[PDB]
């Protein structure tokens, strides 16, 4: 294990006709990748490469803020003949699989240990009714409440589970900067697992699903409009962004090829034809001797 | 109080910003660190791992057929056996590789590539191949007389089952771009071509139609820049629980 | 790193660790392969 | 190469009638500019000049914030009978040629290496409809997403390319200060080139255009209104400003005379008559012996 | 928290502000610096380079005709040959120069100018000219007796083909302004005039009608201030891709 | 210069470099021209 | 703790006191119980 | 006190002066009264 701030330098190489030395030949059967250097495969010049590697660090590769949740509910009076339930909120059931870019990028490793910075971005639209005159978006107070595993969830906007005496909650308005906080590495294990070759229950029943991990039960995010209902219908759209920090990554995986279909498992249907079809990942060319983008003069 | 002026960039959310934030679980004790084998510190470690190429990406090969190249005894001499496009950005043999998939998360790249070919015929089957890397400028070679003039390695089958060809970093610019225009000077790497040096010779007891598996990796002089969302994966809707 | 908060996990992106050991994945063999040597 | 914080001082000079010394005569044929000093052309006094030069530094000359993009789209429901495309965004294809003041100023050098500070200034107007009652501009959330070369571009406001898990994106509202960030020197080469005497493709076809550089393929800026459509039509105008920082400049050019016509090449039509006509750059005067602004008493 | 008061100038975008900003590409490695010849550190280096003047900016000269002054053998004596307005801000011979174009990006200027004239007749053609810089106050001289009383140089043609006249910094104020009013005390530099000292004498074998090319540059005592958008370039719309 | 961010390219306008070499453009001649001398 | 205000009670959450004496509640007996001993 | 401004009168509430002399108001007598003594 050596320090690599810049890519390897190239050393000047000479003609070499030596018996018993075959640097260009390797045995792939050992499981070892070819160790052949350019210096010993061709005649090379001295090159002092000052290309930096900091952008290919797993901290930089995974430590960008990515969307992990998009939920939209109608902000209005949901009350009817006999309901008494205001329903101006949503519950998510925390996960990192709903959006494929962060999922596929996280799924390039088996295990990840990171503290996560979260950023919530709310947006309002007036609901296009029969008689609706627009004149501006109310500066509503929102409450995002993390309900951990085994805590009572809210059933209404007006519920008293919103007390949040011990539940972590953040209050933030529409016209303010998007809410932000850091959640620590909060697994019962020493790393998060993107794949579980097993079951999360002690029973052998169908109801006990394959792939579900007994460390991904992370609880729920409950977000409400704190303001009581307006005289008109609004649509609140909430976007939650995840930025992994202080990242450790283990056991790199084969990248996902087929499009995801759900968040409970890694099943696939594949696309009808190449690319990313079950029988053809790379698009077809005419023959093994055909260059599809051959430069013609 | 502290004299204050809110600058341009105040009240903005930048997805690539590097700032400390409010801890939601105050005085929370995270699980003690435990040693796990195969810890990755850099994406440049993964692109250095060999991965098979779909050299046989044709509309007659299905599944595992696409990762092997059928090499046969020829009733001819000097003939071209197979080609490899080096357009990582475009749908080609290098796309679905560790190099391809992870480099495809970036826009700029520099450094030498290694391509290793494993011969998978019989112990009794012999042969000599010539694999050539043609730097860009003109057309892909179809005659061995033209291909031999570029960077090449002559491959003798034997106890060492595999050969490496170093595709050396030969470009005017410090970096190349993963561009949708393959014929662009910024993007084009050139051509890899394989010809018969002598022939494939198999005795009656051994099969005449053998196979070659091609692998590609990056060398230690390899670099990537300007991270981007990979075009490998797409989404038309929020992924549901079931469907 | 800077960190204006009490907890250490609240801090910004960690100081760049440029340590690389690709041998874990590229040459994970009991007996090391010597450069130029027939590796049989 | 010497340090010049203040302009050159003038030294007192005397009468000089010396054979073999002709400081006022030069040979222009050598390519060298005249080396004649005022001290040796006329009788001068001692002057201690304390005029500073910091304002004529290329850092100061180029390092002002200049407009580089102005795009306006309609913020409304673009949906029809069968579209399902919201179209509340634009794509620019990054460049520095659309606006002539920054173009002509940058085009005074062949090569530039600078890190660039960008500032985005959004503005809303209510669309003047048949029945439109104004009462105030909604505090909309905007997303500017840099889509690098070879990445999937968004086709709609509601597209999932906006994930931006690895694409650099900035979220900023209307009533906030204008969004700002620094893009680094991001050329595949050691400097940006304002002119390319060549082609960017290996083919010799018409489709391969002269002047296009294979280092100016900088990707695209995609900017969206994050908020879903309002009940009324708004017009969002976005202004992007560029401030070069940490500038190195090489090979100074002859300044542009003819008005620019496009961003793909440096072609010209010229103005019908002087000034800046193809056959007359400077305006006409009656004769070579005529002073047009002659002071009369 | 840190005690804070948002001052006037908070939430403002000033196009001339000097502040650090959020890096969009975190830990991005820019291309290594490479030596390129002709590096410019100051705009004052470019204004010191000679550039041709349109002395013949008349409605009978087209293109390259405008950058040369037709000097002929005179059937007279002491006669004026050509004039040069020194109004950089106004449409005059100095506008389309390196001095003009780059100084025209500023509002204030100070320092001595050099104007070099190259004679382009025959080796056998001789002559003596007198070029005079008249400081401002009154009318431009039309008689040599009046012009000779100002700063001047007498030019003998020979092996050294060019002459310099230093237009020396002669002003009450430390700076002059690039003002639209030419007759303003803040703007006016005065006059440059060229008369015949003797005559142009060419033998029968040589052409009688020769040419002079005038160049102008700044000296090391030259300064510019108060940057502005140049009036040289205009725009009626966003420049399209094609038209 | 100040810079509140990790990257060096994020810093403000660079510290004034007053180095001038106009000879690159004004006297780019193999044999230097001497002041007052006939330069032929 | 930090505190930007004059009063000490205005300060943030106090520096973690990890002192524990559960014997107050778990063994509040005049004669101490010895581990392994018959406690009668 | 802190004060971010040039003038001294712009400063916050002045540093607590705990000096007390209630004798000014409680025993403002030429000849001091002795404790326990008949004060006639
Ligand atoms: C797998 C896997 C799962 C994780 C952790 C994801 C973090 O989950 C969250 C998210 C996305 C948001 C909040 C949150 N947002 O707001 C609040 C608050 F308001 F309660 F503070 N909490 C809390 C957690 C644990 O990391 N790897
Ligand atoms: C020629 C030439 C081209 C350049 C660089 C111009 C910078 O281009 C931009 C611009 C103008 C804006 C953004 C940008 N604006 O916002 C965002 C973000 F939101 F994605 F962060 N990126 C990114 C780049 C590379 O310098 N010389």
């Amino acid at each position: 294990g050596e320090i690599v701030k810049t890519v390897a330098n190239t050393v000047e190489s000479e003609i070499k006709a030596e018996l018993g030395v075959i640097p260009s030949l390797n045995a792939v059967e050992t499981g070892a990748t070819s160790n052949t250097e350019p210096e010993e495969a061709i005649q090379t010049r001295t090159v002092i490469n000052m290309h930096g590697t900091a952008e290919c660090l797993v901290e930089n590769f995974l430590g960008r803020s990515a969307l992990v949740c998009m939920r939209s509910f109608e902000y209005k009076n949901h009350s009817t003949s006999t309901s008494s339930i205001q329903k101006n909120f949503f519950i998510w059931t925390l996960n990192t699989r709903e959006l494929v870019q962060i999922r596929r990028k996280m799924e390039l490793f088996t295990y990840l240990r990171f503290d996560t910075e979260i950023t919530i971005v709310p947006t309002l639209r007036l609901f296009s009714s029969s008689n609706v005159s627009f004149s501006g978006l109310p500066n509503l107070t929102l409450q995002a409440m993390y309900v951990p595993t085994g805590a009572r969830k809210p059933s209404s906007q007006d519920s008293f589970e919103w007390q949040s005496a011990c539940n972590p909650s953040v209050f933030f308005k529409i016209n303010d900067p998007p809410a932000r906080l850091t959640i620590p590495f909060m697994s019962i294990n020493s790393a998060y697992a993107n794949f579980y070759d097993g079951f999360a229950g002690f029973e052998k029943k169908a109801t006990v699903l394959y792939g579900i991990n007994p460390a991904n039960t992370m609880g729920n995010l409950c977000l409400r409009v704190v303001n009581s209902y307006q005289p008109v219908q609004y649509t609140l759209t909430v976007r939650v962004y995840m930025k992994p920090k202080h990242i450790k990554a283990w056991a790199p995986r084969a990248p996902r090829t087929m499009p995801y279909t759900n968040i409970l498992n890694n099943n696939y249907a594949g696309r009808s034809a190449a690319p990313n079809a079950p029988t053809a990942i790379v698009s077809h060319r005419s023959t093994i001797k055909t260059m599809p983008n051959d430069i013609n003069l | 109080g502290v004299p204050t002026c809110l600058l341009p960039g105040s009240n903005q959310f930048l997805t690539t910003d590097d700032h400390s934030s409010a801890p939601a679980f105050p005085d929370f004790s995270p699980t003690p660190e435990m040693h796990i084998p195969g810890q990755v510190h850099s994406m440049l470690e993964i692109v250095q791992i060999e991965s098979m190429m779909e050299i046989n990406n044709v509309n007659d090969a299905s599944g595992v057929e696409r990762l092997r190249v059928q090499i046969s005894a020829q009733s001819d001499m000097d003939q071209l056996l197979f080609n490899i496009p080096l357009d990582i950005q475009l749908e080609g043999p290098l796309r679905n590789t560790l190099l391809g998939n992870i480099s495809r998360y970036y826009t700029h790249w520099s450094g030498s590539l290694e391509m290793t070919f494993m011969f998978c015929g019989s112990f009794m089957t012999t042969g000599k191949l010539i694999i050539c890397y043609t730097p860009p400028g003109g057309s892909s070679p179809t005659d061995r007389m033209q291909a031999m003039l570029a960077t090449h390695v002559v491959w003798d089958f034997g106890l060492q089952s595999s050969i490496t060809i170093i595709i050396p970093w030969i470009s005017g610019s410090h970096y190349r771009m993963f561009n949708t225009d393959a014929k662009a000077i910024n993007a084009n790497v050139g051509y890899v071509t394989c010809f018969m040096q002598t022939n494939l010779v198999a005795p009656v007891g051994a099969a005449d139609q053998c196979y070659i598996v091609g692998m590609v990796a990056a060398k230690k002089d390899f670099n990537l820049r300007l991270m981007r969302d990979s075009p490998d994966i797409g989404q038309s809707a929020i992924l549901p629980e079931q469907a | 790193q800077i960190n204006f908060y009490k907890d250490s996990y609240a801090a910004s992106a960690s100081k760049q660790d440029f340590s690389q050991d690709p041998s874990k994945f590229t040459e994970p063999v009991a007996e090391a392969l010597k450069a130029g040597a027939p590796v049989l």
